[PDB]
């Protein structure tokens, strides 16, 4: 896109389809989470249908 | 599995990883120099030199 702009031939050069957006990460600690004595399938699984 | 005494055991201290074949089975080789292959069948109707 920054090159068919610098070009006479073409014009409107969109891009179609959207653009990145921020997301926020999750990041659930594998190790604290047994420390505790919660398995990752109970913590997923929540996170999940929550 | 982390053992009781503050410590935890990861699948490295069971297994050895790393990327392989996904079937060891079938191999090739090319006038004697390590090689690959896919062999294409026809699809019945098709012809051959199209």
């Amino acid at each position: 896109l920054m090159l068919a702009a610098q070009n006479p031939a073409l014009q409107r050069v969109r891009p179609n389809g959207m653009s990145d957006e921020p997301q926020y990460k999750l990041e659930i600690d594998d190790e604290k989470a047994s420390a505790l004595g919660v398995s990752l399938a109970d913590i997923n699984s929540t996170v999940s249908i929550a | 599995k982390v053992n009781p005494d503050g410590s935890q055991v990861r699948l490295k201290d069971v297994a050895d990883v790393g990327l392989g074949g996904q079937d060891y089975s079938i191999n090739a080789q090319f006038n004697g120099s390590p090689a690959s292959g896919i062999a294409i069948k026809l699809a019945t109707g098709a012809n051959a030199l199209d």
